[PDB]
């Protein structure tokens, strides 16, 4: 399906 | 974005945390207040596909 | 239909009374919710045109 | 604008 996630935290 | 429609169970009108989108009508739903996550195959909304949540 | 989109500020998915379709995301809005009538010439939504309803 | 009311109520 279809999945988004615009705000992600990221470890770099 | 402005041209995609966010239309969750919760009815508030945000983008935040994981999201998903219904495969039929293309609206965007909270993985969270589905109770869904990026794992499923397909994906149909609470009214496309009626159901408790 | 199922293939419509029904988002108005009011949050009950029904299809009641006049309603009308935003010129851009294309959801439907029930127009006395909204203040409109099948008069205006063009309409968007409250998240296209954020606005006091 | 596009309209609709599915369930109007007529005259005849
Ligand atoms: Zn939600
Ligand atoms: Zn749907
Ligand atoms: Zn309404
Ligand atoms: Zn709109």
């Amino acid at each position: 399906a279809r999945t988004k996630q615009t705000a992600r935290k990221s470890t770099g | 974005g402005p041209l995609d429609v966010i239309r969750c169970i919760c009815g508030l009108y945000k983008d935040e945390g994981l999201m998903i989108q219904c495969d039929k009508c293309m609206v965007w739903q909270h993985c969270d207040c589905m109770g869904v996550n990026s794992d499923v195959e397909h994906y149909l909304c609470e009214q496309c596909d009626p159901r408790p949540v």
